[PDB]
């Protein structure tokens, strides 16, 4: 209202439009990095699922157990990426349990688990954090996968939530099961196949387990790294729209000041 | 001043973490005891108008929740417990309330004799 | 108005000094995170094991007494 | 009226088997039914110094033990039962006892209403 109270409010969104202008090209180019890192990735991504597309797979009627993973991010700041893969996990565990099937969800994300923390918290299987600030590598798709064996829970079915975007603009929440069985993928179209026996398959099945978690790295951190690009820029438009609108109302104030206390020495004069 | 000096402590600590509004780590053992006590303590000096209460029954509203008696009722509810638990101390408990009085001070032997009454009152009073 | 020395200018500290909602969210930011740090460095501050041995002493002479004690009621006994 | 013609009545045929009371367990079942109820009513009639009571007040006291929900209790704990049921009616119950404080007459509108309340405090009390 006052004069010392228009300078304080002015100056303190200098300060948020300087920063959202510096934390747009800071996370702009993190985002040609992770565009030009994708292609090499891109078809030993495509590669590793290939083989379940020229065979006819589904996980027939019914099984007893049941792994969700979810991926995102350790960062916020990036719109609605991590709203959008809550919704989804929330949406196929009320489904799958009018079957009765019993479900273990595992986050390798800070903030999945942070939002889960309410209403399933005891059916965490284990939570992966600090992921997000370096760039995501195979090692640590070997990291996760090994855990996912070696907890002591033997699963059946299985299904992973990620988002792969499209363009700058627009990402797209998808997914994509996993078949992780040894005897589910024991069907129909593996007896044309060749000598593999349930040793072999048992370690070749594993091996596709890491390259569905680093194909899903590889799409979620360019999907969080453009979205925030986009979160930053509207924070920076809605801070000079606002920056312009103050500094009208600090020249009108400025005027009224000097204006005002002429009238005084003027009114103290001429009744003296 | 042996009742309010650990009131006021508490909510010092309670305005310096609940300026939020958007939590995301959840600190439920570490700071939910302390901003979770300061919500119950605020609603403890809420008070409604010509009605100015005496200094004996004053410590007798502080101290039922200073050391903790009402963490486990809901937020909503400590408005209706009080002028319940106003009504069970000055019609059964007089000579309690005269000890505070003319005493000036609270003693050892009325300290645990304070303890009991909150205790019968709170067993009772939830349906 | 910032392109010249004329207009205003803001310095650095100019967020806490207006006391608004990223004024207070900064507030509890800072001692929200940095108050786990006074859980884990006083957690492993307890770790110290000459404090240890102290106390497995005091409580052994804390024991000790209480036998001494029963050694007397025998003794009253017989 | 209506609640001492049933209880003048049953303390009466207690004073006749009274003598049995003493080196009794080889009786009849009916011998021992009023050595049990004629024992809970004696219970009831105790009542401390300078403590007058309500009519309207004796009449929910009285009520529960002539009616039938005293019997599975311990002699000893009548006299505590009786002093957690009045409390408990006065607070939370107030609106009922000045329906017979006004009526006069217990009508079957409050004859099935304290059903409601003396079995539904005979539950939660036994701790």
């Amino acid at each position: 209202a006052t004069l010392k109270d228009i300078t304080r409010r002015l100056k303190s969104i200098k300060n948020i439009q300087k920063i959202t202008k510096s934390m747009k090209m800071v996370a702009a180019a993190k985002y040609a990095r992770a565009e030009r890192d994708l292609k090499p990735a891109r078809v030993y991504g495509i590669g590793s699922l290939a083989l379940y597309e020229k065979a006819d797979i589904k996980v027939p009627e019914d099984k007893k157990k049941h792994l969700i993973i979810g991926v995102s991010s350790d960062r916020g700041l990036c719109g609605a990426i991590h709203s959008s893969v809550a919704k989804q996990i929330k949406s196929e565990v009320a489904n799958l349990t009018a079957a009765g099937k019993e479900v273990k969800i595992v986050g390798v994300g800070d903030k999945i688990r942070g939002i889960l923390h309410r209403t399933h918290s005891d059916q965490f299987l284990v939570t992966f954090k600090e992921v997000g600030r370096k760039p995501p590598t195979f090692g640590d798709a070997s990291v996760i996968a090994l855990e996912l064996l070696n907890s002591g829970y033997e699963f059946d079915e299985g299904s992973i939530i990620f988002n792969r975007f499209r363009s700058v603009i627009s990402y797209k929440t998808e997914e994509k099961p996993i078949f992780s069985l040894d005897t589910v993928a024991s069907a129909e179209s593996m007896s044309i196949y060749d000598d593999i026996d349930a040793d072999v398959l048992r370690n070749y099945q594993e091996y596709s387990l890491a390259n569905i978690i680093y194909y899903s790295l590889k799409e979620s951190t360019t999907s969080e790294q453009s979205a925030r690009m986009t979160a930053m820029d509207n924070a920076s438009k809605n801070a000079s729209e606002m920056i312009d609108k103050l500094t009208l109302t600090f020249n009108r104030t400025r005027q009224a000041v000097i204006t005002k206390e002429l009238i005084e020495i003027i009114s103290g004069a001429a009744a003296l | 001043k042996q009742v309010a000096g650990t009131m006021k402590l508490e909510l010092a600590q309670y305005r310096e973490v609940a300026a939020f509004a958007q939590f995301g780590s959840d600190l439920d053992a570490a700071t939910q005891q302390l901003l979770s006590r300061g919500v119950r303590l605020t609603e403890l000096l809420k008070q409604g108008q010509y009605a100015p209460m005496a200094i004996e029954e004053q410590v007798a509203v502080i101290y039922a929740g200073v050391r903790g008696y009402l963490d486990k009722l809901e937020p909503s509810k400590i408005t209706k417990f009080e002028n319940a638990f106003l009504s069970h101390v000055i019609s059964q408990h007089q000579a309690l309330l005269g000890k505070i009085r003319a005493d000036g001070k609270i003693s050892e032997e009325t300290d645990a004799k304070l303890k009991e009454i909150v205790t019968n009152f709170l067993a009772g009073f939830e349906a | 108005s910032s392109d010249t020395p004329e207009g205003v200018r803001s310095g650095a500290g100019a967020v806490r000094d207006a006391g608004g909602a990223f004024g207070k969210k900064e507030q509890a930011d800072e001692e929200r995170y940095f108050r786990a740090r006074a859980r884990e460095q006083l957690a492993a501050l307890k770790k110290h094991h000459e404090n240890e041995i102290s106390h497995h002493v005091k409580e052994i002479e804390r024991l000790q007494k209480e036998i001494e004690r029963h050694k007397q009621s025998i003794k009253k006994l017989k």
